[PDB]
């Protein structure tokens, strides 16, 4: 139970990691949005692109 | 009983492609609309099946079992009856028999005194062994049984368990996919190395009847199987094949 | 205790997880067919002599021991090397049931390390002797009151048997110097003498009737098993279930799935286990796993309210002021028509507040 | 397994971590949708009579056939997306998110970024 | 051998999740070069600094 124990919380700890990184990554693209928010839908933006 | 044929014409054994036959349930587990990768003792797709005829043609030679043993019967009018199975093929070690006369399917594990050249032969002739001393166990079943029959049979002998897998197909190999459902499985605990098939002659000497049966063998290996909303195998990729199944 | 404070702020808090108990344990196994031939062993008409001891193989049946322990006249149940309790349990590849007659006085010579004629000469155990043995008086069967010669035992033997050795032999023992020749004369005997049985012997000298079962377990399958006890079966709650020994805790419903015959248990996407066809009626159940919550509290803060409102998450009201939500169960709060402000997210558009605490 | 857990006990606060870890994943989307969407704190409504000059917003503006109250590449948007473990809803529903970007765009086009820095 | 797999592979996904972490941190810096390509070199940014 030990050696099941372990690799389970291996397991777990490597998925919530993931989970962190992808979140991190997704929390950068929703930042991006809301600025496109302000910027593009909610006035006229002069930045190239 | 024992008798020798020597009306027999020589000629090597043939050659053929398997195509994707072989495939067979790994398990007693349904699953539904599923993908599933198996490690096991699977025939190679596209593999080297050789091929035997009986038409003056009479092909009863006896081949190593290895890991396991894909048989093909291309049958018409229920030429081939059984199979024997055992390492010596004598009363020094002990050796498995699967028959089907007649009348009923037999299963028997004894140390038979076997024929160079047993067959069987209304039928009411039947030279096998010429003695069974030590009969450790039996087992009695249902029926098993222009060309119009395919019988795929699967003989594995993995942890001293035996397990026949068949498939009946209304009909060289044709090309397609059928998957073989288990049929036996059978408690022996004995060591299995070599086996030979059991034909039947026909007498009006003796003449054989039209039949091929093809003989393949196991390899350890991963399948890739698609498993329909049945529960009904009705795809496989083989994954060590070529490149296109590897990325499948 | 979860945030190890005395004081709570205004918010919602994942506590705990909420379980559903097992009510009942549920067994089954396949239906008790093909019984072992202990009738043929024991409630046979007539028994071999002890030095031809009848030597019956049990193979590939359901052998059913509670019928031996159960029955009354057979009076002596000396078993050795194994426990008769745990026999039903205990599965072993070969049952070898050794059956003969012998005296009253001879019985306790049928075990391990004991000597005597019927040990040295008839029938002879192994000190490592796994299995028991069973006796029983045969007075009204065996004895006629002209006498039964029908019974023989070797009394002579140049020397002891092996463990588990048949001797039928009839040769002449040689106890002289001088060859017998065939010849039972002087010093040359015919080794074997009868059991001379009658009903008026005492119960020393009664005709006992001795079944000896020996079990052995070899590297084969084992296939002489107990016969497997099936509790009735439970459906609709969250049960223990113990399917061909697959075992495990789920509600059991009625499945619509179409298992091939050879098929008994079912696989889902992840490969676990959703659905099995029952041993004994063939019929097909899925295994819905009993209800997991996570069970959350919604509070505003101490300093305000002491109510406390509790989400069970992704869990039904009907298996747990009660409201149905997306998220889950929400217990302690009131649903109002009215829309507010979000001031505790429960999720799904639905928000908590304290005015008692409200669902909105 | 009762015993397994009492071996998991003598691990200390791993599942609390776990647990608190992914706590925060779950508020931060719920924060994410929120800085996204919710960027105007009164809902605009489109004039009955929607002519603004030739221009077309019948694709882009809500329908009322829809039960969904979606815009038409909104609805094609929705169409083209296809043990323990627990998924929570999303606090803010798909109707929610889809009235905030119907006050969007008719805060955009009634009155153009004005509503954006003040009253619309 | 298990002592020394289980020790391997906790390196290996230990290496994995750094490499996640600076590639996510280097996928912020190339988006901000890509912001300065369009913002500095294929137009005039009014933007300060
Ligand atoms: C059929 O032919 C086989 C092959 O020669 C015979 O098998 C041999 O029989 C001799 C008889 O003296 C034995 O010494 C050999 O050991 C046998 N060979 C094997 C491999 O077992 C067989 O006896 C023939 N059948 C009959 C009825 O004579
Ligand atoms: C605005 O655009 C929509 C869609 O492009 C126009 O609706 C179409 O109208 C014609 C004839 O009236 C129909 O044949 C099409 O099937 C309509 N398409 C859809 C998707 O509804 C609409 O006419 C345009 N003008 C106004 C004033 O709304
Ligand atoms: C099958 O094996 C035979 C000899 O065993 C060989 O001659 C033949 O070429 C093989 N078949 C193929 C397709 O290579
Ligand atoms: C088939 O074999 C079984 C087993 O030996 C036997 O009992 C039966 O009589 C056989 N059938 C015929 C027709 O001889
Ligand atoms: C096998 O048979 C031979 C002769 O029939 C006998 O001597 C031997 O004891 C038997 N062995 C077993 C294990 O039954
Ligand atoms: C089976 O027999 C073969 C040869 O007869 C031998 O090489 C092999 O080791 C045996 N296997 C077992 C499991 O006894
Ligand atoms: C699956 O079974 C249903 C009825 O049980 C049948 O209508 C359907 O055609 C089957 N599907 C396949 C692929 O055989
Ligand atoms: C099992 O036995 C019961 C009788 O107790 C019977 O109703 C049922 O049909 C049997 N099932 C099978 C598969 O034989
Ligand atoms: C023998 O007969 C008795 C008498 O009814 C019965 O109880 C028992 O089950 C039978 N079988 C055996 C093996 O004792």
């Amino acid at each position: 139970i030990d050696r099941l124990i372990t690799g389970r919380l291996q397991s777990l700890q490597t998925y919530v990691t993931q989970q962190l990184i992808r979140a991190a990554e997704i929390r950068a693209s929703a930042n991006l949005a809301a600025t496109k928010m302000s910027e593009c839908v909610l006035g006229q933006s002069k930045r190239v692109d | 009983q024992c008798v020798n044929l020597t009306t027999r014409t020589q000629l090597p054994p043939a050659y053929t492609n398997s195509f994707t036959r072989g495939v067979y349930y790994p398990d007693k587990v349904f699953r539904s609309s599923v993908l599933h990768s198996t490690q096991d003792l699977f025939l190679p797709f596209f593999s080297n099946v050789t091929w035997f005829h009986v038409i003056k043609r009479f092909d009863n030679p006896v081949l190593p079992f290895n890991d396991g043993v894909y048989f093909a019967s291309i049958e018409k009018s229920n030429i081939i009856r059984g199979w024997i199975f055992g390492t010596t093929l004598d009363s020094k070690t002990q050796s498995l028999l699967i028959v089907n006369n007649a009348t009923n399917v037999v299963i028997k594990v004894c140390e038979f005194q076997f024929c160079n050249d047993p067959f069987l032969d209304m039928e009411s002739e039947f030279r096998v062994y010429s003695s069974a001393n030590n009969c450790t166990f039996e087992y009695v079943s249902q029926p098993f049984l222009n060309f119009k029959n395919l019988r795929e049979f699967v003989f594995k002998n993995i942890d001293g368990y035996f397990k026949i897998y068949s498939k009946h197909t209304p009909i060289d190999l044709p090309q397609g996919f059928s998957a073989l459902e288990p049929l036996v499985d059978l408690p022996i605990g004995i060591n299995i190395t070599r086996f030979q098939t059991l034909l039947a002659l026909h007498r009006s000497g003796w003449t054989a009847g039209a039949a091929a049966y093809y003989v393949g063998y196991l390899q350890p290996r991963t399948f890739l199987l698609k498993y329909n909303e049945n529960g009904t195998i009705t795809d496989a990729v083989d994954c060590a094949l070529d490149p296109l199944s590897e990325t499948k | 205790c979860t945030l190890k404070s005395f004081t709570v702020e205004k918010g919602i808090y994942q506590t705990s997880n909420f379980r559903v108990q097992p009510t009942e344990s549920i067994v089954r196994f396949p239906n008790i067919t093909n019984l072992c031939p202990f009738d043929e062993v024991f409630n046979a008409t007539r028994f071999a002599s002890v030095y031809a001891w009848n030597r019956k193989r049990i193979s590939n049946c359901v052998a059913d021991y509670s019928v031996l322990y159960n029955l009354a006249p057979f009076f002596t149940f000396k078993c050795y090397g194994v426990s008769p309790t745990k026999l039903n349990d205990l599965c072993f590849t070969n049952v070898y049931a050794d059956s003969f007659v012998i005296r009253g006085d001879e019985v306790r010579q049928i075990a391990p390390g004991q000597t005597g004629n019927i040990a040295d000469y008839n029938y002879k155990l192994p000190d490592d002797f796994t299995g028991c043995v069973i006796a029983w008086n045969s007075n009204k069967l065996d004895s006629k009151v002209s006498g039964n010669y029908n019974y023989l035992y070797r009394l002579f033997r140049k020397s002891n048997l092996k463990p588990f050795e048949r001797d039928i032999s009839t040769e002449i023992y040689q106890a002289g110097n001088k060859p017998c020749n065939g010849v039972a004369g002087f010093n040359c005997y015919f080794p074997l003498r009868s059991y001379s049985f009658r009903p008026t012997y005492g119960v020393g000298h009664q005709p006992y009737r001795v079944v000896v079962l020996s079990f052995e377990l070899l590297h084969a399958p084992a296939t002489v098993c107990g016969p497997k006890k099936s509790t009735n079966l439970v459906k609709n709650k969250c049960v223990n279930f113990n399917f061909n020994g697959l075992k495990g805790t789920g509600v059991l419903t009625e499945s619509n799935k179409k298992f091939l015959p050879f098929q008994q248990f079912g696989r889902d996407i992840a490969d676990t286990t959703d659905a099995v066809r029952d041993p004994q009626t063939l019929e097909i159940l899925d295994i819905t796993p009993c209800s997991f919550g996570g069970v959350s509290v919604i509070t505003p803060g101490t300093n305000t309210s002491n109510q406390v409102a509790v989400l069970y998450q992704g869990v039904n009201c009907t298996e747990v002021n009660v409201f149905q939500t997306r998220a889950g169960c929400l217990i302690g709060a009131e649903y109002v028509n009215n829309s507010y402000e979000c001031d505790i997210p429960i999720g799904a558009g639905i928000c908590a507040s304290y005015q008692s605490i409200i669902a909105y | 397994s009762t015993e397994c857990s009492n071996l998991l006990l003598q691990y200390g606060s791993f599942c609390t971590q776990l647990k608190r870890a992914l706590t925060g994943i779950a508020v931060e989307q719920d924060k994410n949708t929120q800085e996204v969407f919710a960027q105007v704190k009164q809902i605009y409504k489109t004039p009955p009579i929607k002519y603004f000059g030739g221009f077309n917003f019948s694709q882009i503006l809500p329908d009322p056939s829809k039960p969904s109250k979606r815009s038409p590449i909104e609805d094609l948007l929705f169409n083209k997306v296809t043990k323990g473990l627990t998924v929570l809803p999303p606090l803010l529903t798909d109707e929610m998110i889809a009235q905030y970007t119907s006050a969007l765009l008719a805060g955009t086009i009634t009155s153009g970024w004005t509503f954006g820095a003040g009253p619309a």
